[PDB]
């Protein structure tokens, strides 16, 4: 009576992978924008009553 | 103003197991690869989502808010759930009462969000095929779109703007702006080139990644007991802690999760 | 630990070997912190802005007063990018990444 | 039309029924609050004294 | 049921799991939806998948 | 297990445990080995009609 | 209330709760999709067919 248990198994079949990456959210929550120097400067213009 | 700063990241492997990996499926030499720009972009985010926390500024009402942040409870139907929901709206007008911008954007903890998206009026997708992007967890009645952060220990709701108007007029809280130009690199969007050493006591190659950013604050933000000045550095965040407009933070407090 | 489960930042100003010189939070240490000085709670390392925190906060729990102070402002989270003097001095511990595969 | 300020036009907003994008794509011509379950678009005001 | 992990809140949902009475409005079904959408959440914060 | 569970209905008790861990559903597939030994109980499928 | 995930983002990357995966590769099978082959006997004492 030759059961599975005489035959012995090889490879274990590689079904799936698994890796964990969170849902890395910056391209949305923050404006980008590259800078051709080593020091970025945003100019803040405003306009203001006759009492400053 | 602000000079950008340095992220630098190491690795290192050994030839022996490079080898085995190809005999096991991977592919060594461009899974490694991989690997920092996973790592690099997962700090990045906790470096963006943790400075708006230290750069908005709190919102504070006298008869529910005051203290700091807003207690909600399980009980009594969604009438919590809409509370928050209400704090989010007002938070909005908030914005464009000072900033004058419409507030693009929400940011909230995962166990943060699902009280706001309790409320119902949290549609999947949005009834206009907006920008989308996925990346969201709703998009609000208000048709401002959700996010979950799962990383930042805080509770908290954050609303802000992003913004651009086109030319070089880019308005936003927190700016990144990542520095490369003049690199050498492949598919601009990189933000930073690789470098391979092997190190002579050992043959072991290793493998380093830098980037370099600008993050800083928007304008109109200046730092408190500084207040007249124009030559203010947005970069700094003990300056620019709670001293911001385009963006106001609100923590939530819950009951402790057992485990 | 897994990336996404802690939320400290290791590639920076904070560092990794840095870390071993930060002081860690205690129920006793917690009254001494002024402004300035980092201080660092479950790897995740926060700097202090207004001087003796932890002092207006009565909560009991170390954790949740830690909580408290963040949004109050007194504490700021220290997540931060490197100066960049930090990897150039020939004497420069760059944070390190390492991976595990595990088989079900 | 219907005018509020800020922090009235939100509590407005905070009863639902408020959603951003018209049901009809009518004239809308954007600078509005939203545009309400009744048909009443909002507007922000920002600039009284009141909250109205 | 065997292997899905118990998520148990200190106020409410103690014991493993939640009571609900007819009584007082759609007051209590909504209540179990604000659990699934904290479950769903609480996927996300330690599995970082998006729990379909 | 139903040592810390006090409930008293014997029904509700086990559906205590199951939220708790104690017990087990035990749905579970048999082993490859079960049916070999040719001595083996196969579970039976039965059917019956009525009219109406 | 349970709440899973089930995500396939495609190659052989696939990640869920319960595997399920049932084995049938190599067997000769009609169409990919019966998981499972049938039998027929008859047993020698009586003549009635069975079937497995």
């Amino acid at each position: 009576s030759t059961t599975t248990n005489s035959n012995s198994i090889g490879r274990p079949n590689l079904v799936a992978l698994t890796r964990a990456t969170t849902k890395l959210i910056y391209s949305d929550i923050v404006a980008t924008q590259r800078t051709n120097q080593p020091v970025a400067a945003f100019y803040g213009i405003k306009y203001l009553n006759p009492d400053n | 103003q602000t000079a950008v700063k340095s992220r630098k990241l190491k690795t290192g492997i050994t030839v022996e197991l490079a080898q085995d990996l190809e005999a096991n499926g991977f592919d060594a030499p461009n899974f490694l690869e991989d690997l920092l720009a996973t790592e690099m972009a997962d700090e990045i985010n906790k470096d963006i989502l943790q400075s708006l926390i230290t750069v908005s500024k709190r919102y504070k009402v006298t008869g529910i808010t005051d203290s700091g942040f807003i207690d909600l409870s399980y009980a009594s139907a969604p009438e919590a759930g809409r509370s928050l929901y209400r704090m989010v709206c007002e938070m909005v007008s908030h914005i464009q009462k000072e900033s004058t911008y419409t507030a693009t954007f929400c940011v909230a903890s995962a166990r943060a969000a699902a009280i706001l998206a309790a409320s119902g009026w949290l549609k999947h997708k949005p009834e206009d095929d907006k920008y989308l992007s996925q990346n969201a967890y709703g998009f609000l009645a208000n048709g401002l779109p959700l996010y979950c952060d799962t990383n930042s220990p805080l509770d908290y709701v954050i609303v802000g703007v992003v913004e651009n108007i086109g030319e070089k007029e880019i308005v936003g809280s927190i700016f990144y702006a990542p520095y490369t130009e003049g690199l050498d690199l492949d598919d601009p969007e990189h933000v930073g080139a690789f470098k391979v050493v092997v190190d002579p006591e050992s043959l072991q190659p290793s493998i380093g990644l830098l980037v370099r950013y600008a993050l800083s604050a928007n304008p109109y933000t200046v730092a408190k007991d500084e207040k007249e000045a124009r030559i203010i550095d947005g970069g700094d965040m003990d300056k620019m802690a709670g001293r911001s407009d385009l963006s106001v933070l609100l923590g939530v407090k819950l009951p402790k999760i057992i485990i | 630990e897994f990336t996404f489960k802690t939320g400290a930042t290791y590639a920076g100003e904070a560092g990794y070997v840095d870390r071993e010189q930060i002081t860690e939070l205690t129920e006793e240490s917690k009254l001494t912190l002024n402004k300035g000085d980092l201080f660092k709670y479950n790897n995740i390392v926060y700097k202090v802005l207004e001087d003796t925190p932890f002092a207006t906060i009565e909560e009991s729990d170390l954790e949740l007063a830690l909580q408290i102070a963040i949004v109050l402002l007194k504490v700021r989270l220290f997540s931060d990018a490197a100066s960049t003097s930090k990897f150039e001095s020939s004497d420069s511990e760059i944070a390190d990444a390492r991976f595990q595969i595990n088989k079900w």
